[PDB]
């Protein structure tokens, strides 16, 4: 699981950097806890997401 | 091999890592995994707008030969991902990254690149090449089945972000 891998916590909050000031691994982590927010959000809209997890 | 070749790999990977940095191409993000072995790089790649691995990003390994530039690195998704190019088990099996199946181009040479090599593979994730691919079942998939194609990505994405 991604977050476990790059140690991202569940509650972590990220929202205010940006890539261009972080080093590699921490853009690592930006990268998961965006892509984990973005989906977030996604899947509260998307019923045919929702539905891959039943 | 040579004592002497294994300078000019490192000599050239710190000059691949400059570039890559230097060029900052968006939704990859890579680099030596340890600061004492420039020979093993991890990486974090998008996936591709407007395709099935669009929401997701994912994990692979970048291993280089110590002949390096004249053999190409080995990249293996880690854990494996669903794509027509890339090996059940991983192994991302595009033309870049072999030496001279199914021939035309462009195969390794030392006038490519590490950025090159990864462009590469995003341009995959947008455009898979069903007719040259290393995992049937996913070229079967996707030509057949793209709904199921989807649906099977997709649900390793919201499953790798811990949904």
């Amino acid at each position: 699981m991604l977050l476990d891998k790059f140690h991202v916590d569940l509650n972590e909050d990220m929202s205010n950097l940006s890539f261009k000031d972080l080093d590699i691994e921490e853009r690592k982590r930006l990268l998961v806890w965006q892509a984990r927010k973005n989906l977030e959000t996604k899947l509260q809209s998307d019923k045919d997401l929702q539905s891959l997890l039943t | 091999g040579s004592a002497a070749a294994s300078k000019t790999a490192q000599k050239r990977l710190l000059k691949e890592l400059q570039q890559l940095i230097k060029d900052s191409p968006p939704g990859i993000v890579a680099g030596p995994k340890s600061e004492n072995n420039i020979f093993i790089w991890d990486c974090l790649i998008q996936g591709p707008p407007d395709t099935p691995y669009a929401d997701g990003v994912f994990n692979a390994k970048l291993e280089f030969p110590k002949d390096y530039p004249l053999s190409p690195p080995k990249l293996t998704f880690t854990p494996s991902i669903l794509h027509p190019n890339i090996y059940p088990n991983g192994e991302v099996c595009i033309s870049i990254l072999h030496s001279p199946y199914e021939l035309a181009e462009e195969r390794w040479s030392p006038v490519q690149s590490v950025e090159k090599i990864l462009l590469s593979v995003m341009s995959m994730l947008s455009e898979p090449n069903i007719e040259s691919g290393a995992n049937i079942d996913a070229c079967i998939l996707w030509r057949d089945n793209r709904p199921e194609f989807e649906r099977q990505v997709k649900l390793s994405i919201l499953k790798s972000l811990g949904f």
